[PDB]
């Protein structure tokens, strides 16, 4: 129970103190310790194996000394663990062989052979030679380090004393491996302090570090620093620059253990090795190591038992580095501390105090001058008390709360990957936005649309992970509210593209590396893929092949060409990839053809391997050591599509081909026709979103060949284009568009275009098949009706109107949906309510309730007895559940107690609730009855449930929506938050304050009638729910104001039916503007 | 009726098969309905309660008249619903676990109390046994902690009696019945209907964790019943079989050791009413160890005793440490110690002496003489020193006994010095 109160360092040391006094061979001690360790394991809910496996590499390491003697102690240890001896031996042989080989000569290696092969003495020699063939690098580490012997002859002595099969003298010198350097760098066996023993074996591991190929077989001793000369370091510097990438890619492979039987002791010595190598490396090496060293210690941070060492390795990372770089990897600091402080003991609390006061001590240029989000986050949680710690920076943070254009950097840093920093970003959004709401002066200038679109498409992205993040992002954009389109926009190809001209290929490739480096190559996972990253940026600088023989920034200065190529080179890229200008990594000779023209994998897989073979075929026929496109063979799940557009521009090269280019063109186009044959097969998501996304991606490269074809005609007409033929390559251009203009299965092409989002070009490839067809024809009508449903998708109601009035004249009940939006909705509405009045047909009754909804006859919706009867509504809500889903919202925005109460408690009696919108409006209604019962915490519970629903099920992305289409979401969420925080009100001072900033909301709404009406009618519904007397004053004035906007938008029957409730409560100004609606209409006299 | 309830529960199939964890996107957005859940929770619970009732009235039917009830379909249907009940990959309803183990109790009890057990055990395949016993072991290797009974937590370790099924039941009154008013409000009571009246699911739900203590009392009686039917099946198979196979050294020894160790660490001085039954669990599973040792040594394999060599001998030593007798020795300070830890039994015995016992008035100075012995030995048995000498002797005659080399003589004195001796 003393160990039960201990965290990682003390915990491990005391576990060692448990098991050694267990191995103090007292019988009572033995049995009591076994009992206590088993109970401790089960109350920690672990097996004793994984419980002690953090220290089992430390524990039986010394049992490897006296394993000829302590067979009984090792036997008690293995029967404690419950496994066999070999089951732990094969996995923890990494740490006994160190002190089994280099020790005294009467080896326990014979006994580890005796256990390693138990049933057979078949060949102990091959048992020896294959476990040393697996693990012979490690004895290079121990023999050069753990006792410092250098001589290759005594190395061969310790080989062939026990390894007679170790032939040819010394077998192949794999000792210059990056894995060999990554395992030799692992003896920063430090302490909380620095011993003289720690100093001398630190200099020893420095000597074994610097011992490499310069005197590999040429040995000097390298047991002393004196032979470290002032000449050999630079070749050592560039050689170590070649090492370091493979080194911490080996580290990344180590800590991302797919085996998962190992422990974090390897992770802790990895943290030791990283700390050591950043102690001992120059500026060039420590900045060539920038990107996924951070991700490696993010993996270290995530684990429950390697915190404190990773925090102090943060701390020495802060020690040994300046502030010009290092911006890109320190968001993790403030994210982890601001999102996870509530666990932390006094140890982690005061060392993170050391972190933060270091950061404000020497790195103020990075903190308060470069990344002001770090400042605003650290002071936006003053709960940690940093102003109380230092205080002198209060004037500086007061100035920085003023001096930030903070919205675009919100939009920047919110585009991260892991949950913590973006959760912190939107938490900053939450507190900053409620602060701007209180101070009444948030700027909606003609931008805030950037940060709300960033929130929108992140919530689009998190549709399958962290519903809590979706909920909090939803309430963040509820706080941002509406942001009407009426004076505002929604921000969302780059440049004309070719292949010939040198400076445009330079601009093209620098845009390429700008697109692919900073999101994707600052966070990858595969170590071979980050080696591929280094390879592709290396060959990019081979194409702009300077700074490898004579050029440096202003050290060389001798030509302004790379000065221009470096000033146009972006400053973020200038930071992140300047130490890789002397990259020395070389690829491998590429493999066979791996043949093609399979439609089966094109059907069942597509983007998995068929689109990959597609890319690899057309590149291995494409360039063949002529372009950077040759090297991209080793990226082949986002590594595709974009590349997939730009890979397929290789058509220009021929007029007479003599080559398989048109062969592979016709082949991939008939593979696309094999895709085109597919019609959904009666199959689940494995068809109907996977092959759909295949359609979308190949559709994307289709619209790229559209885009590049037209911009690749425009680029040769920028200066002039009347030279048209350009010596037969224009004929090749029109040959490309000839193939692509014969490649139109316009039925199926437009069909899948309409089936995916693709609204406007789906309409356009309906337009061209309205061009090329018989005009009076049978095939027109389906491409009229799906065109009008995609114009329901397009949201342009008057485009819908022109379509319904331009030869869409089937039935009269199909032709009376035009006055619906042609200013005469009343005749349309009572036509639909006499249509659907028999309440049996699905279509007429659904359009009855919907058309009745769409011009705000909401009292008639709620009084409509399609649900009201001698009982409630229809149990087991059928396929026309959209009757309900259009009725509950009207019941919300015009509410009472009893009808809302009994009707949503009718609709709860469903067994399942499959529609998203009925559950949305259900939960906002149950929040309304909860505050009828006056319980604001349960009210907020259901409001946050509704936040969860929209964040998980409603939200679509950017690039696709002028937010007219988003208004149905952001309207309801603005109303919901406005309901929410004054549901969470206390007294009348708070209440009038809430209504005053609701008047600010009514300022920032603009004058869009349907959201105006919706929000303040929801306010009206709530303060007629609340029978408080200032709620009644607020009721009367909001009745008055919606009568005002109804007068302003000239539908003054709803102005009357609202304005009555303040006429009868003695408002003479409401009398006067009742008089003005009467004066407006026809009624001068009264 | 019995086979009807068995295939009735395999009709109502998905209730005891809700998965361990929800998805990351298994949203708790929901209409928060409770009425269908209440319907089928009552269906399942009352069904298993009826199974228990059928088998106790069948037990009350005489000891000649069982073959009319019993055939293979009985055992097959109950074997399916038993694997359905004591689930592994699904969320367990504790209610039906009570019933399902009480069924097996009635089964093994009438197997003991009939003369023609041979026809019944010949009807029984040993697969039915060794599929029951694994779920019994996995049940007994769970824990009982008051502060997270009514919390929803990690599975398969905390018999936790979920908030959304909390009523009494047909035989026993297992909870508080927070849901009884909701059973009343299941119907509109002024109307003829079939659709349920509304129950919003989270209107249910800080005053007293005595609810937690009595639920602990139920669960301690439950684990008592588990080891009780272990005892019963050992007395069935006095002879050795597939299931009298040594694992009731391992699992029962693990239970005994843990409920002694963290008894001493955690409970003595926690003054909950459950302490006495929690330390009666160890008192009874000591005998479960003991007669398994003495009368069933023939199957007790050499490997499995070494699988449990630490905990068995240590559990025996935690009774052999109590032969020192250096705490009690008197009357005076012991009643101070029972003020310290056993004031709850003082409340109990004052309420019994004041209201609910005929013999507890006008005490003639021979019968409170019994009390000033038995409360004191009871509070010693709570305080983990001074068990009964017969239990100390039973723990002695396993470790000292030469049926197996538990210790050597040069290792046993290393334990005798840990008392003195």
């Amino acid at each position: 129970q003393l160990t039960l109160t201990t965290s990682n360092d003390v915990f491990d040391t005391l576990l060692l103190k448990l098991i050694d006094i267990f191995n103090s061979d007292d019988y009572s001690l033995r049995i009591m310790m076994t009992l206590q360790i088993k109970n401790m394991a089960k109350i920690l809910k672990k097996t004793p194996y994984q419980l002690l496996s953090p220290i089992l590499p430390v524990l039986l390491r010394q049992l490897g000394k006296n394993l000829v003697e302590r067979k009984v102690g090792f036997q008690n240890l293995i029967e404690l663990l419950g496994y066999s001896s070999k089951t732990i031996l094969d996995i923890f042989q990494r740490y006994i062989i160190p002190y089994a080989i280099i020790q005294y000569k009467s080896d326990v290696l014979s006994e580890i052979a005796k256990i390693m092969c138990d049933g057979d003495t078949s060949l102990i020699n091959q048992m020896k030679v294959n476990l040393l063939k697996k693990n012979s690098r490690q004895i290079f580490a121990v023999a050069l380090v753990k006792h410092g012997l250098f001589s290759l002859d005594i190395l061969e002595t310790l080989f062939l004393n026990r390894a007679p099969t170790f032939d040819k003298g010394y077998i192949t010198a794999y000792l210059p491996d990056y894995k060999t350097l990554a395992e030799i760098t692992k003896l920063y066996k430090n302490s909380v302090t620095k011993d003289a023993s720690d100093s001398e074996n630190a200099n020893m591991i420095l000597c074994s570090l610097r011992f490499l190929i310069t005197n590999f077989e040429k040995d000097s001793k390298y047991k002393n620093i004196n032979n470290w000369t002032d000449d050999q370091e630079q070749a050592f510097q560039k050689k170590l620059q070649d090492n370091i990438l493979g080194i911490f890619q080996v580290f990344s492979s180590d800590i991302h253990d797919v085996e998962g039987r190992t422990t974090y002791y390897e992770k802790l010595r990895v943290i030791n090795g990283i700390s050591f190598l950043i102690i001992y490396a120059p500026k060039k090496s420590i900045i060539s190591a920038l990107a996924q060293i951070s991700i490696c210690l993010q993996t270290g941070l995530g684990l429950k038992e390697v915190r404190y060492e990773a925090f102090r390795c943060w701390h020495l990372l802060v020690r040994h580095l300046n502030d010009e770089e290092l911006s890109t990897v320190i968001d993790s600091l403030i994210a982890f501390i601001l999102q996870k402080w509530s666990e932390f003991n006094g140890k982690l609390r005061n060392i993170v105090y050391s972190i933060l006061d270091t950061l404000i001590k020497e790195k103020s240029d990075l903190i308060l001058k470069l990344k002001p989000y770090t400042t605003l986050a650290l002071v936006g949680k003053p709960e940690l008390g940093i102003l109380a710690r230092d205080g002198q920076f209060a004037r500086m943070v007061n100035k920085i709360r003023s001096t930030t254009d903070l919205i675009p950097i919100f939009a920047n840093n919110l585009k991260s990957s892991n949950k913590y920093v973006i959760n912190q970003n939107l938490d900053d959004i939450e507190v900053y936005l409620r602060r701007k709401q209180t101070e009444r002066s948030i700027d909606f200038t003609p931008d805030i649309t950037l940060v709300l679109g960033a929130l929108l498409d992140t919530s689009h992205k998190f549709r399958n992970l962290d519903k809590d993040l979706c909920e909090k992002c939803a309430k963040c954009i509820s706080m941002i509210g509406v942001l009407d389109v009426t004076k505002h926009e929604f921000k969302r190809e780059n440049e004309v593209y070719d292949l010939n001209d040198s400076v445009q290929t330079i601009k093209f490739l620098i845009w390429v590396i700008n697109d692919i480096l900073v999101p994707a190559f600052w966070q990858s996972e595969n170590p071979s893929k980050q080696l591929f990253v280094a390879l592709v940026i290396q060959e990019s600088l081979k194409y702009c092949g300077l700074s490898s023989e004579s050029w440096d920034m202003n050290h060389k200065e001798l030509y302004p060409n790379e000065a221009k190529l470096w000033e146009k080179f972006n400053s973020v890229s200038k930071t992140t990839i300047y130490p890789l200008l002397s990259s020395l990594y070389l690829a491998q000779s590429w493999k066979e053809y791996v043949p093609l023209k399979y439609p089966s994998n094109n059907f069942k897989e597509g983007y998995k391997i068929w689109v990959k073979r597609f890319t690899l075929d057309l590149l291995k026929t494409g360039t063949t050591e002529n372009h950077p496109l040759h090297v991209f063979s080793s990226l082949i799940g986002s590594l595709s599509n974009f590349l997939l557009p730009y890979i397929s521009l290789d058509i220009i090269i021929k007029a007479e081909k003599g080559t398989p280019y048109a062969d592979i063109l016709n082949g991939i186009i008939i593979e696309f026709d094999s895709i085109f044959t597919c019609n959904l097969e009666g199959m689940n998501n494995l068809q109907v979103d996977s092959l759909r996304m295949c359609y979308e991606s190949i559709f994307r490269v289709f619209e790229y060949c559209k885009k590049w074809a037209t911009e690749f005609k425009q680029n040769y007409s920028k200066l002039h284009g009347t030279f048209i033929i350009k010596d037969t390559k224009t004929t090749n251009m029109l040959l490309r568009i000839d193939e692509f203009l014969r490649t139109t299965p316009s039925d199926l092409l437009a069909q899948r275009s309409l089936e995916t989002d693709s609204f406007e070009r789906s309409a356009l490839y309906l337009e061209q098949c309205y061009r090329q067809n018989p005009h009076d024809k049978n095939q027109n009508g389906q491409l009229l009706k799906n065109l009008q449903i995609t114009y329901e998708e397009i949201g342009d109601i008057d485009s819908l109107d022109g379509v319904l009035r331009t030869f869409a004249t089937g039935n009269l009940v199909s032709k009376i949906e035009e006055l619906q939006y042609s200013e005469n909705w009343k005749l349309a509405q009572d036509c639909f309510n006499v249509l659907g009045k028999f309440s049996d047909d699905p279509k007429t009754t659904t359009r009855m309730l919907k058309s009745m909804y769409d011009h705000q006859l909401y009292s008639q919706i709620i009084s409509n007895s399609s649900f009201h009867s001698s009982d409630g509504k229809i149990s087991l809500s059928p396929d026309v559940k959209e009757w309900y889903s259009i009725g509950l919202e009207a019941a919300n925005l015009e509410g009472n107690v009893q009808t809302l109460k009994n009707w949503v408690e009718q609709i709860e009696s469903l067994r399942n609730i499959d529609d998203r919108e009925v559950l949305l409006q259900y939960n906002i209604a149950k929040a309304l009855i909860a505050i009828s019962n006056e319980d604001p915490l349960r009210t907020q519970k259901y409001i946050h449930n509704s936040f969860r629903l929209i964040g998980t099920n409603f939200i679509t992305s950017s690039k696709e929506t002028t937010l007219l289409k988003k208004q149905n979401l952001l309207m309801k969420l603005h109303s919901l938050y406005d309901l929410s925080f004054l549901s969470s009100a206390k007294d009348k001072f708070e209440y009038k304050s809430n209504t005053t900033i609701l008047d600010y909301r009514m300022e920032r709404i603009g004058a869009d009638f349907v959201p105006n009406h919706y929000i303040l009618s929801m306010r009206k519904s709530f303060d007629q729910l609340k029978m408080n007397e200032q709620a009644d004053a607020d009721l009367g004035k909001t009745f008055f104001t919606l009568a005002q906007l109804a007068r302003n938008n000239a539908r003054l029957d709803i102005a009357s039916e609202s304005l009555m409730h303040c006429l009868e409560r003695r408002l003479p100004q409401a009398e006067l503007e009742f008089a003005e609606i009467l004066w407006k209409q026809g009624e001068n006299d009264r | 009726c019995f086979l009807f309830i068995c295939d009735l529960i395999r009709i109502y199939h998905h209730v005891l098969k809700v998965p361990i964890h929800e998805s990351n996107m298994n949203l708790h957005v929901e209409p928060q309905i409770f009425q269908y859940e209440l319907i089928d929770y009552l269906i399942i619970s009352y069904s298993f309660d009826l199974l228990e009732g059928i088998l106790r009235v069948l037990q009350s039917h005489p000891k000649q008249t069982y073959m009319e009830f019993f055939d293979e379909n009985i055992l097959k249907s109950f074997e399916f619903v038993y694997k359905l009940a004591l689930t592994i990959s699904y969320k367990p309803m504790v209610n039906v676990i009570f019933s399902a183990v009480e069924v097996v109790n009635i089964i093994t009890s009438i197997i003991l109390n009939m003369d023609n057990s041979s026809d019944l055990k010949s009807l029984i395949s040993g697969s039915w046994w060794r599929d029951c016993i694994t779920r019994l072991y996995a049940l007994l290797e769970k824990e009982i902690k008051s502060g997270d009974v009514y919390n929803e937590n990690v599975d398969t370790t905390t018999l936790h009696m979920s908030k959304y099924h909390d009523f009494f039941g047909l035989i026993r009154n297992i909870g508080d019945n927070e849901l009884g008013g909701l059973i009343s409000k299941l119907i509109y009571t002024d109307r003829l209907q079939s659709v349920p009246r509304v129950i919003s699911k989270e209107d249910i739900g800080f005053t007293a964790p005595i609810i937690g203590y009595k639920m602990e009392k139920w669960l301690l009686k439950l684990k008592d019943e588990v080891l009780n039917i272990f005892e019963n099946l050992l007395m069935i198979y006095g002879d050795d079989a597939t299931i009298v196979n040594g694992e009731m050294l391992i699992h029962s020894s693990k239970f005994l050791s843990r409920e002694q160790a963290l008894m001493i660490e955690r409970y003595v001085g926690q003054d909950s009413p459950n302490l006495d039954l929690r330390c009666h669990l160890i008192e009874h599973t000591l005998t479960i160890i003991y007669r398994l040792w003495k009368d069933h040594f023939k199957q007790l394999r050499e490997e499995q005793i070494k699988q449990v060599e630490s905990q068995l001998i240590m559990s025996l030593w935690r009774f052999l440490v109590c032969q020192t007798e250096t705490v009690t020795a008197n009357e005076r300070e012991m009643r101070d110690h029972r003020h310290l830890v056993d004031s709850l039994h003082d409340l109990t015995i004052k309420d019994q002496a004041s209201y609910y016992e005929d013999a507890f008035e006008d005490l003639p100075e021979y019968i409170e003489e019994e009390l000033k012995m038995q409360l004191n030995k009871r509070t010693g048995r709570i305080m983990q020193v001074k068990y009964d000498e017969k239990f100390q002797e039973m723990a002695r005659t396993i470790l000292e006994s030469k049926s197996f080399d538990l210790t050597t003589l040069e290792e046993a004195d290393s334990l005798y010095i840990s008392m003195g001796l």
